[PDB]
């Protein structure tokens, strides 16, 4: 993070980080842990439960996360067909 | 008087998919140029985070009438990093 002596507050890009902060089950402990190991929410939605887990330190947090991003709220306004 | 909202069930059912749907209404509004009907139109398209990001910008703009420059904007925040410098593309920078 830079061999100035300023802080990384002046960059951070608003767009994709406010999309990982407005994900559920991730809060600002996940949030770091996430970008440090990860780039950006695609890396993030590329990894698999395990992956996930590991950087955010807890299992449950890691559930809701992935399953968020693997599910749709069309699932649970309307379930027609679907093994869950 | 209607035999619905009984169950446990229900709420469950309410709590999640009126969850789900917030979280991917304001992910999508993220994005400066993207609006929370905006959010709305990528929802109807499709419904879900995965199918977002694995959307390219062209599928992005293929959403009803919703926004070729939106696409673009959603696909850069969906590939950038969230420290917004990369520690090298093509040049390699601090790293640290």
């Amino acid at each position: 993070m830079d061999s100035e002596t300023l802080p990384e507050s002046e960059k951070y890009n608003p767009g994709p980080q406010d999309f990982l902060l407005k994900m559920p089950g991730v809060n600002a402990k996940n949030c770091r842990s996430l970008m440090h190991h990860v780039k950006n929410i695609a890396e993030l939605a590329a990894l698999s439960q395990d992956e996930l887990t590991s950087i955010l330190g807890n299992a449950a947090n890691a559930k809701q996360l992935y399953d968020f991003i693997h599910t749709s709220f069309a699932e649970v306004v309307s379930k027609g067909k679907g093994k869950k | 008087r209607i035999r619905r909202r009984y169950n446990m069930a229900d709420l469950l059912m309410e709590k999640l998919e009126q969850d789900l749907v917030s979280r991917v209404t304001e992910c999508l509004t993220t994005v400066k140029s993207v609006n929370k009907t905006d959010s709305q139109t990528l929802l109807t398209t499709f419904g879900s985070l995965e199918q977002l990001i694995a959307a390219s910008r062209e599928d992005l703009a293929l959403c009803p009438g919703l926004g070729p420059q939106k696409a673009r904007r959603l696909f850069d925040v969906l590939h950038e990093p969230f420290l917004k410098v990369p520690g090298g593309l093509e040049h390699h920078h601090h790293h640290h």
